[PDB]
Parts: C-alpha cells; structure tokens; sequence
C-alpha cells in the first residue's frame, strides 16, 4: 500500500 | 557511491539500494545534502519512506546505451539549473539499476550544458568512476550539441 509513486514524466 | 561538482552543481552517482539498506541509504543521502534523486534505470523499491524525508524521487529512465529522449534532457537541464539556484549547497543523486550504468551520461550533459566539452566532462567524470561511458555512450555525448541556456 505504498510502492514507488511520485515522479512526473 | 561517488560524487562530482562543478560550479553550483554537485551530483552523486550511486548504487541501486536494496530494500535491505533503504533505511541506511536515506541516512547517507541526507548526510550529503541530497534532496532529489533521479532513477534512470529499473525501480526496485518504495519511495514513501524517502519522500517521507524531504527527498523527491523523479523516475526518468531510458535503456542504457540509448540517448535519453529529448524530454528527459530538458527536465534534467531545468531541474539542474533550478534546484541548485533554489537550494544553495544541495546535492542531486542519480542512480542506476546495476551500478553506474547510464547515470554518468546525465551528469555529463549537466557539465556539457555548463561550458565543458564532452571530453572535458568524460575525463572530469572518469576521475571519480574508473570506467564509465562505454563506446556507445561516448558517441552520444560526442554528437550531442548543447542548447546552452545555463547562466552562471
């Protein structure tokens, strides 16, 4: 329920 | 993990931290002033704990031995001019999946886009990382022509 989201493109 | 600076820039290439050290990594990273980390290779870990600690993680990959798009260079170039003028003394970490991989290539661009010839940047880098820029990469940098909109 966390994983690596963030970033943009 | 190695580091290279030039003018207002200070980067820090690193090794894809395993989940087994993420806690220590963060501690290392924060001891350098690293506020951002660009992952240009496969992502093998969560970012919540990191982002928890004011450290954004941008994910802009591209196949090693392959020119990093056109977008990726923009952002990189912008990111670099911004973050540095915006956070005086801060570091920016770039890391790959295996080891160095293609990470140097960026930093190089950062140096090239800063008034350094590609060789001047290749040397400046191989000073910290014994062997980097496999034959192919050396070509990319060589062909690469800068936009050159970096004020100092």
């Amino acid at each position: 329920s966390l994983i690596p989201p963030k970033y943009i493109t | 993990p190695v580091e290279v600076t030039y003018k207002n820039m200070r980067f820090l290439i690193t090794h894809n931290p395993t989940n087994a050290t993420l806690n220590k990594f963060i501690e290392e990273l924060k001891k350098y002033g690293v506020t951002t980390i660009v992952r240009v290779c496969e992502a093998t870990y969560d970012t919540t704990l990191v982002e928890k600690e004011g450290i954004h993680v941008l994910d802009w990959p591209f196949d090693d031995g392959a020119p990093p798009s056109n977008q990726i260079v923009d952002d990189w170039l912008s990111l670099v001019k911004i973050k540095f003028r915006e956070e005086p003394g801060c570091c920016i970490a770039v890391h790959c999946v295996a080891g160095l991989g293609r990470a140097p290539v960026l930093v190089a661009l950062a140096l090239i886009e800063g008034g350094m010839k590609y060789e001047d940047a290749v040397q400046f880098i191989r000073q910290k990382r014994r062997g980097a820029f496999n034959s192919k990469q050396l070509l990319y940098l060589e062909k690469y022509r800068p936009k050159m909109r970096l004020r100092f």
